[PDB]
């Protein structure tokens, strides 16, 4: 009592094609990160993590805010409303995007290919455990689960259009763009597991574990401000940081979005 | 995972005023944590555990739907019934009205039996992912016996509405993200200290009571 139409088999397809295509321009961009570097007694390696992490991150939201470009509808709605769906996401489909790459047997993540890092690396780059274990707790939690690239697409997309963000002028629109990707989402885990019901209840809520990881990451970046730790502009902004580019004055989303 | 338990422990249920509702509820809300499928027969520190988790989320999800009649308000259990604007003067108003639009309107607009409710705030009890769980794989088995027996609910009781199992589970992010700004509130009124707090809502917000209303 299931059906995957023509449509929504076309829908599926373009995600997995745009999501694909973002990989390539975040691929391109590699030689711009600073290089992960016996640490010297100036203090600069430290340093030089944090930069690698905070710029391996820019990269990630230039991929979300391109992959969102691509999803059908998002760029149908008003400015204010795609800049306030990605400021929520943003970090949502970070570690949706981490915990893919997260490979069980070495228990790495795996940025870009040829950056492998551990629990400790991790660490070393600034982050606190209480962050970390999360990160690898639902990580290892969405590898259960075993999704493929579709699947990943169309959570990513699900995710996108959550109409409860902070400053959405329209939860109408939203809300209505949300409902034909959870349709599709429900199709194409019928037609991947015919046995398993339970597979589509599962992913949605991964987007409430989602939410619990916000909550995390923002106790991770006000003990960054603790340790006098500067995240850049666009980052700052995204996720209301710091006096001036946390008030958006600097407008990078809207200009990322422009073109 | 039958559902009419689910909602026979649901019926079962007969400013500083939101904090006294909130204590008094948590007394009640035990009584139908023991009521719902498999939870009595739970460990011990689980059951805890579990409930020390949900607390606010399952109270937010009893408010929002008991204000399903009342427009611009939530209707506590206490009687009393608080109002768009005095939370706006109460410095609260941006959250509350968070609740009205996400929550109590939703589940007005899509007509959310007792038995639906009954099952997400089962959903949301059987948390895997609670803090110190002895065995979390016997709590994901349970939540997923809600989601089961919630779809099979759903499309013999609602057919042709093939899209409300969903809805239904898409309210859950919304009232995660929600139960967490409403927690940061409690939390200002416990550090700031206008009008002190009942000893069970004081035991939940700091980290006796709830051991001994388990047995
Ligand atoms: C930015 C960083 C200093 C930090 O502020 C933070 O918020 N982090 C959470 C997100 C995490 C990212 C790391 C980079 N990222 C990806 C994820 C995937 C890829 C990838 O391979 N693509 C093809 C996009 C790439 Cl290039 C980057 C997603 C998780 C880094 C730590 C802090 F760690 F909390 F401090």
């Amino acid at each position: 009592g299931v059906q995957l139409t023509a449509a929504q088999e076309l829908m599926i397809q373009q995600l997995v094609a745009a999501q694909l295509q973002c990989n390539k321009r975040s691929f391109s961009d590699q030689p711009k990160v600073t290089p992960w570097p016996a640490d010297p007694a100036s203090g600069s390696a430290s340093q030089q993590r944090f930069a690698h992490f905070t710029e391996l991150a820019i990269i990630s939201v230039q991929e979300i805010v391109d992959f969102a470009k691509q999803v059908p509808g998002f760029l149908q709605l008003g400015r204010e409303d795609q800049i306030a769906l990605l400021k929520a996401s943003t970090i949502e489909i970070m570690l949706l995007e981490t915990a893919r790459r997260y490979n069980h047997e070495t228990e790495c993540i795996t940025f870009l290919k040829d950056f492998t890092y551990s629990k400790d690396d991790f660490h070393r780059a600034g982050l606190q455990v209480e962050f970390i274990n999360p990160i690898f707790e639902f990580s290892r939690a969405m590898r259960r689960l075993g999704l493929d690239d579709a699947e990943y697409a169309l959570l990513i997309a699900i995710n996108i259009f959550s109409a409860d963000r902070p400053n959405v002028q329209e939860p109408g629109r939203v809300e209505a763009l949300q409902q034909p990707y959870v349709e599709a989402l429900l199709s194409y885990t019928r037609i991947k597991r015919p046995q398993d019901q339970l597979r589509f209840p599962r992913m949605l809520m991964k987007l409430v574990s989602l939410r619990t990881l916000s909550s995390v990451h923002s106790e991770q970046v006000f003990a960054l401000r603790l340790q006098d730790k500067k995240l850049p502009p666009l980052l700052s902004e995204i996720w209301d940081v710091h006096e001036g580019s946390g008030s958006g004055s600097h407008k990078i989303l809207h200009r990322l979005l422009q073109d | 995972m039958p559902v009419d338990r689910i909602l026979e422990a649901e019926l079962a249920v007969e400013v500083t005023n939101i904090c006294q509702a909130a204590d008094k509820q948590l007394f009640t809300l035990v009584e139908w944590a023991k009521r719902i499928p498999h939870f009595s027969s739970l460990p011990l520190d689980d059951q805890v555990i579990l409930l020390r988790a949900g607390w606010n989320e399952l109270l937010i999800a009893s408010f929002s739907h008991r204000s399903i009649d009342v427009r611009d308000g939530i209707l506590l259990a206490t009687g009393l019934h608080v109002h768009r604007n005095s939370a706006h003067s109460a410095g609260v108003g941006a959250i509350f009205d968070r609740v009205l639009t996400e929550l109590v309107s939703k589940m007005r607009d899509m007509r959310m039996d007792k038995t639906e409710l009954g099952c997400l705030r089962a959903i949301i009890l059987f948390n895997p992912d609670a803090k110190g769980l002895s065995n979390p794989s016997e709590v994901e088995v349970l939540r997923e016996k809600v989601y089961a027996s919630l779809e099979t609910y759903c499309k013999q009781k609602y057919p042709e509405q093939q899209g409300r199992f969903a809805k239904l589970l898409l309210r859950l992010p919304a009232l995660r993200s929600i139960g967490l700004k409403c927690l940061e509130h409690l939390f200002f009124f416990k550090l700031i200290g206008d009008t002190p707090i009942d000893t069970f809502l004081m035991e939940m917000l700091e980290a006796k009571i709830l051991h001994r209303l388990l047995q």
